[PDB]
């Protein structure tokens, strides 16, 4: 799924600003 | 209707343009406050909670290292966000009590916000039912309404960038990457999951970056993930450049047809970007339940109250390592913030 995609993605904490 | 809308904001403009012109500068000290807990650390500097002795008052004061923000070419950006956010005034924006600076620092006191970022909430839920993320939304909308009225761009929206206040309402607190610009601007910066197409493709770009942003969060509050999302920013700007975006099965048909709009590449279609403007928005049928001035008045009963075990409390905020303040015995970067 695509929940299971975002949750084992390297994303899924705070975002740094570019 | 939207003659009411007019004046308010003509009111709003008169405002914020004396303090514009002539800004609040060395309202404080250091030494008035004590210095609690580390409630974030990143980009933005150190931001931590403090009591201001003399009203007994909590507060969230921002740091920001002179030296770091002159390294970083941050300068005029730092001068934006404290000049923007001392002449600014609305419900859903956090109020700047007081700014100092000293040899080593710049300080921003800003009110103190004890329900935690909603990126914390939205990560450990997983995702807002399409009413409580209808409910966040329209205070967005309300408040890039006020904000664009008076030239100003947001560009730094995201669920780190906006917290939960006590009666479950927004405070949007991050005002580094905001500019007072009438025409175009060209400066790379926000954050890569809600960049809009026009920021990744080095084109001129204006408030209509803010709205794309909005269909971002939107979708991302109600999925639980973002639209465009990848291990790398440079795949993300791939998928945020091809004009394709999946919904889950479970988005209403109101929220796809609001969400097409909103991330739309091509600006002559754009939704906030129009002729209609942000009526657009506000009119589109996602937004029908919507009374937009029960929600600026604060009548609404907000979907989540969040834990508040009492004054100075920090449990809905993570923990971070405690570095010392420290202060040289020269000045730095006199010149660069003198404006401070
Ligand atoms: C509580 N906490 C805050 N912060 C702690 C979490 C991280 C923040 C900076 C990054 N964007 C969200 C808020 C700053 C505040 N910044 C202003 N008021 C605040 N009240």
């Amino acid at each position: 799924t695509t929940y299971a995609d975002f949750i084992a993605s390297g994303r899924t904490g705070r975002r740094n600003a570019i | 209707e939207q003659e009411s809308v007019k004046e308010f904001l003509a009111k709003a403009k008169e405002d914020f343009l004396k303090k514009w012109e002539n800004p609040a500068q060395n309202t404080a000290h250091l030494d008035q406050f004590e210095r609690i807990k580390t409630l974030g650390t990143g980009s933005f500097g150190r931001v931590m909670l403090v009591k201001h002795m003399e009203t007994g008052n909590h507060y969230a004061m921002k740091i920001l290292d002179k030296q770091k923000v002159v390294k970083l070419k941050q300068i005029e950006h730092t001068l934006n966000e404290k000049r923007i956010l001392q002449a600014v005034n609305f419900p859903f924006l956090v109020k700047l009590e007081f700014s100092f600076k000293d040899n080593s620092n710049l300080y921003m006191v800003m009110e103190y916000v004890p329900g935690g970022e909603m990126f914390s909430h939205l990560r450990r839920i997983g995702r807002f039912s399409e009413p409580h993320a209808r409910f966040y939304a329209a205070q967005i909308v309300l408040t890039f309404e006020y904000l664009h009225s008076l030239d100003l761009i947001y560009r730094d929206l995201k669920p780190e960038n906006l917290l939960i206040d006590q009666q479950g309402y927004i405070q949007v607190t991050d005002f580094g990457f905001a500019k007072r610009v009438k025409g175009r601007t060209w400066t790379l910066c926000g954050t890569p999951e809600y960049l809009a197409p026009e920021i990744i493709l080095s084109k001129g770009y204006n408030k209509a970056v803010d709205w794309w942003a909005l269909g971002v969060l939107i979708y991302e509050m109600a999925a639980g993930y973002p639209p465009f999302f990848a291990d790398q920013p440079i795949q993300i700007y791939e998928k945020i450049v091809s004009g394709k975006v999946r919904f889950p099965s479970h988005f209403s048909s109101d929220l796809k047809d609001l969400l097409r709009n909103l991330l739309q590449v091509d600006l002559t279609k754009r939704f906030g970007n129009l002729k209609n403007g942000v009526n657009d928005i506000k009119n589109h049928k996602w937004f029908a339940t919507t009374d937009w001035i029960a929600i600026y008045q604060r009548k609404v009963e907000a979907p989540f109250i969040p834990k508040f075990k009492g004054p100075g409390d920090t449990s809905n905020f993570d923990d971070y390592e405690e570095e010392e303040i420290r202060v040289s015995i020269n000045e730095k970067c006199g010149k660069e913030f003198s404006e401070f």
